[PDB]
């Protein structure tokens, strides 16, 4: 309550088992005190840096919370990335779910700006983001909206998952009259 | 409009009825007290 | 015989609500928020004037879809004294009765329920309407129902605030900021900081609140109200901090974007912090402002003070701060008044300053009834320290000299002010032919 | 559906943002 | 229950020691600073830091809260400021977010007291006044022992430095002692401060009349960390001129690209 | 349920702006015709 100074004050200490309650007090006192802990946002970067503590995952969770809080969210979308597993893409939360979005839109756009090019000088991905993007992919088809599914796999260009939810399907000749009314219709690149 | 009921006004309990309620001009310096100006010429002559 | 005019106020007033939802109405189709903003200009005067049969006949004619908001919001209202001459306000008609209402009206009916259970010292039932209120705008996902959930926000927290539970909404208060930061509102946004800002005062909690201020942005585009409270409480945050300048110009930014005629309240806070601040920074304020009838009274403290601090006299300081002590304590100020006690000789040395171009230390001593000019000599030189004074001391003769006068004109400053100007002009021309609307093809 | 009214809104988009410039020109052009 | 019990009479019984240890004439210094390591984890089990006020054990509470006036009497006493402002950044919040239903301390005015004579010489003025904001205020004027930073930083703000300097020798508890240099130390800095912003070429009735030193070769090391030319005995210059800078040169592109600016929103169709 | 919220935040985006841009080509064919 207030203050929510010492929780922070309790981090430098070398003891990693204060800073494992301190991290999680943060946690749960951050939605309300993400201002304060943004100033100290060094000090949670570093520890996360720290290899050598257990619960890095947590404090990558937290850095992205508060920077998601800030309003910088390239900061913050790299640091969710960098939670690992942590992120539950399963929580009907706002922050989880405006992360996953600027997720599957900083993936369309780098698929998009990486189709028309070399295959000498693709821009990498990375390996978190993919994963959360595939994630998305199978909460959408278990959900049974193959809709949503083909069209992210169009707006992303992959063609893979676009053929999987294409045959996974209890309509098929009609959603695949749906596919080609679609390539017909306002889609462009030739 | 968006009235500032939020903030409170001042309280009429006192009241008092204006002293002279004077309005030519006010100004800051009349509250200063001097020495009745011609008194102060009489004794700087007095002690030249 | 007053009942009879009382019955046609009450079918004045009940038109009146009629026009306000036909307004949302139209805001709601037309693709145009800021047409409830017309919806949301008259409600202290509503306020003002309600009565409890207005508002059965309101909640009875307009809730015709007979929903479990209306079993909420019935049992609290009164029923009428064995009306007889009823007429049965029937504002939607058919199609519309059966229709689902809308979720600005509803909205708004609810704002109509909340602050009518506001003017009556009626509390607790209030509070309940409200956060069922909150739970239902918060559900919902809206332009309109945002424009109208501002002042939502604004009464819920009014509310809280004279129930004394500030505390306990700060979270949701916080949450509904980010969602808003997150959703492109402007005012909802104004509003919401604006809230924040006032709930971390109740509590004198300043670092947290100098925080939040540093790091959100305020949107450039919020009414001339949100921009007042806004600037108020940065000035008295900065004022509590040691940033004397920067809160005197926030403050007198805030009190010359207030509203010309209503907030006799809110022009005495600002001017008795004007006032506290300038007395801070050295300068004497004006006393054009003293004698206005709307601050008369109530700045007679400060106009005793400012009496005082011109002819230093810490016998008449004292006198003035322990008489009308316990006011200055309620103001919220009475800690600045005290920093200012130590700092009595700050208006004497800047005015020795401004009339003289050179003095002599021993001169100032003499001038400022202290003791040897040491004192004097550490004194002007932590003022000019601080920059509130521009000389340069020089003791192997003695005299502490002023510096010279050097012209504004022929630098490069004029040319940059009227530049800011003019790109305000050009802008302020932009908006004006945008905001044309040629609808004669409605 | 919604990826249909998602494409149709921004093609909305693109064809608004072709007219108003279309329209900006032909006003300069006609006060000449 | 019984583990509760059981961890709380262990954590009750450990400090106990730790009274016992402190409250002897001559403490060790170093037992009670292993102590202070291991205690912290042990409160971690009994809620270190609950997150709501929903009043708990009102025993938890108080034994943290003596926990930490130790500890921060310990951190002072051990001359090391970082545990004391870490230790003062928890306390700050039990003393002021739970005292709702927590009975004061014997100690809350002095340590209080302490930490804001700790910021006033750290150079913190803002902070000062942020933390004078939160008490009431018959203990402002009341409190013999919270009268001393705001009676000092009075002084210091009335520019009065022989006052202060001299103010020493009446003080509320001799813990701040150690403080009370560094208080010294930092008005010395900004005497100096003052002098090399203000005054034109040294004098003061020489440098160490008004820089309050026993020794006149004291402020020779101080002169040399600042950048003083060192100039004649007690004649420094601190090159008040600031290179007067009178060099004018008309910038012109960012005229150019105004003037065109203005151009542009003038002609453009709005 | 599946990437709804997403979708709706992001159409209500391209629904604001989409209004807002044809208020003013109708002010400014307003404009054109006189």
């Amino acid at each position: 309550i207030t203050s929510a100074a010492g929780i922070i004050s309790l981090l430098d200490e070398d003891e990693p088992q204060l800073k494992e309650f301190a991290l999680h007090k943060l946690n749960a006192v951050v939605n309300d005190f993400w201002a304060e802990i943004s100033e100290s946002v060094d000090k949670i970067e570093v520890l996360y840096e720290d290899e050598g503590f257990r619960s890095r995952q947590f404090a990558a969770l937290v850095a992205s919370k508060v920077f998601y809080h800030l309003g910088a969210f390239e900061e913050s979308l790299n640091y969710a990335l960098g939670a690992g597993d942590l992120f539950n893409v399963n929580d009907n939360s706002e922050y989880v779910e405006t992360i996953i979005a600027k997720c599957i839109d900083h993936y369309t756009k780098q698929c998009v700006e990486n189709a028309d090019l070399p295959e000498g000088e693709k821009k990498p991905i990375d390996q978190r983001l993919e994963g959360i993007v595939n994630k998305m992919f199978q909460r959408c088809l278990d959900d049974h909206k193959y809709k949503q599914a083909i069209g992210i796999a169009l707006e992303t260009r992959r063609l893979d998952v676009f053929e999987k939810t294409i045959l996974e399907s209890n309509d098929v000749p009609g959603m695949l009259a749906y596919s080609l009314k679609l390539c017909m219709s306002l889609m462009q690149n030739k | 409009d968006d009235e500032f009921e939020e903030f409170p006004a001042e309280d009429w309990a006192g009241l008092d009825e204006d002293e002279d309620a004077h309005v030519w001009e006010d100004n800051w310096d009349d509250d200063n007290v001097e020495d009745d100006f011609s008194n102060q010429l009489r004794a700087e002559l007095e002690k030249h | 015989a007053a009942e009879h005019s009382q019955r046609e106020l009450d079918t004045v007033t009940l038109e009146d609500i009629k026009e306000h939802v036909k307004q949302l109405e139209k805001a709601v189709s037309g693709k145009e928020p800021r047409f409830v903003l017309r919806a949301l200009r008259m409600l202290p005067s509503t306020s003002r004037r309600l009565n409890h049969y207005v508002l059965y006949k309101a909640v009875q004619g307009f809730f015709t879809s007979n929903n479990a908001t209306r079993d909420f919001l019935l049992p609290f209202l009164e029923e009428p004294m064995d009306t007889e001459a009823d007429l049965q306000f029937r504002p939607r008609t058919g199609k519309a009765a059966s229709t689902p209402l809308l979720p600005e009206v509803e909205a708004y009916l609810q704002l109509l329920v909340v602050i009518f259970m506001m003017n009556s010292k009626r509390y607790k039932e209030a509070q309940k309407i409200s956060d069922d209120l909150m739970q239902k705008i918060s559900t919902q996902n809206r332009r309109a129902l945002d424009l109208v959930a501002a002042k939502c926000y604004y009464y819920h927290a009014r509310v809280y605030e004279f129930l004394d539970k500030l505390d306990v909404v700060r979270s949701f208060l916080h949450a509904r900021l980010r969602t808003a930061t997150l959703r492109h509102d402007a005012d909802g946004q104004a509003t919401l900081l604006n809230l924040l800002l006032r709930n971390y005062l109740h509590y004198s909690l300043y670092d947290q609140a100098e925080k939040l201020v540093s790091k959100s942005v305020f949107p450039e585009q919020a009414n001339n109200n949100e921009w007042a409270r806004y600037l108020y409480y940065t000035g008295r945050i900065k004022a509590i901090q040691l940033e004397y300048s920067e809160a005197r110009r926030t403050m007198t930014n805030a009190l010359r974007k207030a509203p010309q005629h209503t907030a006799v309240g809110f022009k005495q806070t600002v001017h008795k912090l004007l006032i506290v601040v300038e007395l801070l920074l050295g300068e004497i304020p004006d006393r054009l402002q003293f004698r206005q009838p709307s601050l008369k009274r109530s700045l007679m403290p400060y106009f005793l003070l400012t009496q005082a601090v011109r002819t230093g006299n810490l016998a008449k300081f004292n006198q003035v701060l322990d008489q009308f002590g316990e006011k200055f304590q309620a103001d919220g100020t009475y800690t600045l008044i005290i920093r200012l006690r130590h700092n009595v000789i700050k208006t004497g040395v800047r005015m020795i300053s401004l009339s003289y171009s050179r003095i002599s230390l021993a001169d100032i001593a003499q001038k400022l009834q202290l003791d040897s000019p040491e004192d004097a000599e550490f004194i002007v030189a932590k003022a000019i320290r601080d920059g509130v004074i521009e000389a340069s001391i020089n003791h192997e003769k003695g005299y502490v000299q002023s510096k010279e006068m050097i012209d504004i004109y022929s630098t490069r400053e004029p040319q940059l002010a009227f530049h800011q100007r003019i790109s305000f002009c050009l802008d302020i021309h932009n908006m004006s032919v945008k905001a044309m609307r040629f609808p004669p093809k409605s | 559906d919604l990826y249909s009214r998602y494409k149709k809104l921004q093609q909305e988009l693109e064809f608004l943002e072709v007219q108003e410039e279309y329209i900006k020109d032909e006003q300069k052009n006609l006060k000449k | 229950a019984a583990t509760s019990g059981a961890v709380l009479q262990a954590a009750t019984g450990m400090y106990e020691q730790l009274k016992g240890e402190w409250n002897r004439k001559s403490p060790n210094l170093s037992k009670c600073g292993e102590e202070l390591g291991r205690l912290k984890l042990v409160l971690l089990e009994l809620n270190f830091l609950p997150t709501t006020g929903t009043k708990l054990t009102k025993q938890q509470l108080i034994l943290a809260r003596d926990i930490l006036e130790i500890g921060a009497q310990w951190s002072i006493l051990r001359k090391d400021i970082p545990s004391f402002e870490r230790y003062m950044a928890q306390l700050k919040c039990y003393y002021f977010d739970y005292k709702e239903q927590l009975p004061e301390s014997a100690y809350m005015h002095q340590l209080l007291g302490l930490n804001l004579l700790f910021l006033l010489s750290q150079n913190r003025v803002a902070e000062f006044h942020t933390e004078l904001e939160r008490l009431p205020a018959k203990d402002i004027q009341t409190n013999v022992y919270i009268k001393h930073p705001v009676s000092l930083e009075q002084y210091l703000m009335e520019g009065s430095y022989n006052k202060v300097f001299l103010a020493k020798g009446n003080i509320p508890a001799e813990s701040y002692t150690f403080f009370i240099d560094i208080l010294l130390d930092t008005i010395r800095d900004e005497i100096a401060g003052c002098i090399e912003k203000a005054y034109e070429k040294i004098l003061f009735t020489e440098a160490t009349r008004i820089l309050f030193f026993n020794t006149p070769k004291k402020m020779t090391d101080y002169a040399k960390k600042r950048g003083w030319v060192l100039g004649p005995n007690n004649y420094y210059s601190f090159a008040s001129q600031q290179q007067k800078p009178e060099d004018t040169t008309i910038p012109s592109t960012e005229l150019a690209k105004q003037v065109i600016e203005y151009a542009r929103q003038l002609e453009m169709i709005v | 349920s599946g990437l709804r919220q997403y979708y709706l935040s992001k159409i209500e985006e391209l629904q604001l702006i989409v209004n807002d841009k044809s208020q003013n080509l109708r002010r400014l064919q307003a404009q054109r015709n006189e």
